[PDB]
């Protein structure tokens, strides 16, 4: 099956550049364009341009001429988009998508998106605090005082996901805080084990906080 | 460029009913060949996902609840019947002319029966206490509709109260929210009862959770 796989989130200083990979598999890479999109937070998408991997050719949305460069590594079926002279206006999710081959068409296959945050603020890992307290029981995980976004949260590595609510982070005094609840039967907890799995890619934090009965 | 204006900006549609989402091009597209207008569904934190391509063709794997039509400058996505899984933002897109462009998006809310929140309060964990910090957390889970009010020792305090709503759940069409009252160590240690009362149009009486310390 077709897969487009992008890099993880990126914190970049103002004025610097970043390069975003998009690795393709499940089809013959040189048959199709690779297109690139930008989506600012809370906003619609903008098409940056595309590259023809077969022959190296490119077309840029004029608006992105001073911002984006496309290249491909035919050798590894990886398309790349470089963004230069970064400002806060470039903070956004960037997506690759497979484009036209023999003729124009829709974007049927997309990469997962990569978040680029432009800031010169320092990186701060979160503290992960457990929350302990009735046929059902709700348990929590508090992820506090981090920068930048994102963190990811799972419960028992994703096997337990059915009664999870993970709340969007709030920015406070230059720091994000996020929470996440989970609800399971009384019979299963505190009887057997529940832990939240928290990662903060920007600091390489990966914590497992077990929910201990108080 | 060719500007695509979507209508409505938002709508709320009951389960089983019809949602009509419009896209208007700033100028007409050209009759030589096909018309490259496509429709996508996008949920939070995901790429958009293709529904309809070349105005009216159904992408394989997409159910026939989704239909596209149009011509020249007017294009229509219909979702009938609407289901819980449709809670999303929808976009039209054109690649008839450079640069390619997307509509501004239409946010579909699923309207369902009103639902009271389940409310849980949590005192700060001792791990957090060892760091000289005290946060008291309240979860308000699986309610409808979205509009909701929450109030946190006998009396009240809004200073240090970070709130946060989820998007619409795509299985049961509910919303959840999370209120975190945070305050200092010797400040927290200095009090008694902590209550989150929440009020919501599912009842007269606020739902009250609390603990003594």
């Amino acid at each position: 099956e077709v897969q487009l796989q992008q890099s993880g989130p990126e914190l970049v200083k103002p004025g610097a550049s970043v390069k975003i990979p998009c690795k393709a598999s499940g089809y013959t890479f040189t048959d199709y364009n690779m297109d690139w999109m930008k989506q600012s937070h809370g906003k619609s998408l903008e098409w940056i341009g595309h590259i023809n991997p077969n022959n190296g050719g490119t077309f840029y949305n004029q608006k992105f001429k001073d911002k984006a460069t496309f290249i491909v590594d035919k050798s590894s079926n990886t398309a790349y988009m470089e963004l230069r002279s970064l400002t806060s206006e470039d903070t956004a999710v960037y997506f690759c998508a497979r484009g036209g081959g023999l003729r124009r068409g829709p974007f049927a296959y997309w990469g997962q998106g990569t978040l680029v945050t432009v800031s010169s603020a320092k990186t701060t890992p979160p503290s992960v605090y457990p929350l302990a307290p009735n046929s059902m029981v709700t348990l929590g995980c508090l992820v506090k005082g981090y920068f930048p976004e994102p963190v990811t949260v799972t419960w028992n590595s994703g096997s337990l996901s059915s009664g999870v609510h993970t709340f969007p982070a709030v920015l406070q005094s230059d720091l994000y805080t996020l929470s996440s609840s989970v609800t399971v039967p009384s019979s299963t907890w505190p009887s057997e084990t529940v832990t939240c799995n928290v990662a903060h890619p920007a600091s390489s934090t990966k914590v497992d906080k077990k929910i201990v009965p108080r | 460029d060719i500007v695509l204006t979507q209508s409505p900006a938002s709508l709320a549609v009951s389960l089983g009913q019809r949602a009509t989402i419009s896209c208007r091009a700033s100028e007409s597209f050209d009759s030589y060949g096909n018309t490259f207008v496509h429709w996508y569904q996008q949920k939070p934190g995901q790429p958009p996902k293709l529904l309809i391509y070349l105005v009216s063709n159904l992408e394989s794997g997409v159910p026939a609840r989704f239909r596209g039509r149009g011509s020249r400058t007017d294009f229509t996505l219909t979702i009938d019947p609407v289901e819980a899984d449709d809670a999303a933002i929808y976009y039209c897109q054109q690649n008839n002319e450079d640069p390619y462009t997307f509509g501004g998006g239409t946010k579909l809310e699923i309207k369902r029966a009103d639902a009271a929140p389940t409310v849980s309060i949590f005192p700060p964990s001792s791990e957090q206490l060892t760091s000289g910090g005290a946060s008291v957390v309240c979860f308000l889970n699986n309610f409808y509709p979205k509009d909701i009010n929450v109030k946190w020792d006998g009396s009240e305090r809004q200073n240090g109260v970070l709130n946060s709503w989820t998007d619409q759940d795509s299985k049961d069409s509910t919303y959840s929210m999370s209120s975190t009252l945070t305050l200092t160590k010797d400040e927290y240690e200095r009090h008694n009862s902590y209550t989150c009362e929440a009020t919501h149009k599912t009842s007269t009486s606020p739902i009250v959770k609390s603990f003594n310390r």
